[PDB]
């Protein structure tokens, strides 16, 4: 019985596990977004007007 | 007061009540036979018991094989 209720306790790790590294990937994907983002600002302030 | 008394006394303690073996051990580590404990704690399934004792012992490699063979308990 100890034994069952140490193998569902490691697949109740392995789940939270699991979804905390979902979660890291999430915000991780929502910063590298934010960073494309900030580079196309960046790109469309190098629109200038100089000469020919 | 031998290492014999205390070996025995934490090998027939797991058997029966594993509960007062860690704190028999908390309390005479160093009057127990290493490896007669170790089987004891093994077949009793006392994971942290044999945790404690390998980390008491200096013994970090079957420490850290025991831990990663159990890694909630």
């Amino acid at each position: 019985e100890l034994d069952a209720a140490s193998k569902v306790m490691e697949q109740e790790w392995r789940e939270k596990a699991k979804k905390d590294l979902e979660e890291w990937n999430q915000r991780q994907s929502e910063q590298v977004e934010k960073n494309k983002i900030n580079n196309r600002i960046a790109d469309k302030a190098f629109y200038q007007q100089p000469d020919a | 007061a031998h290492m014999g008394m205390f070996t025995e006394l934490a090998i027939l303690y797991s058997k029966f009540k594993p509960q007062k073996m860690r704190e028999h051990l908390e309390l005479f580590w160093s009057r127990v036979n290493i490896p007669k404990v170790l089987r004891a704690a093994e077949q009793a399934h006392l994971w942290a018991e044999l945790v404690f004792l390998y980390d008491k012992y200096e013994e970090y490699d079957n420490a850290i094989i025991t831990m990663m063979n159990h890694p909630t308990d």
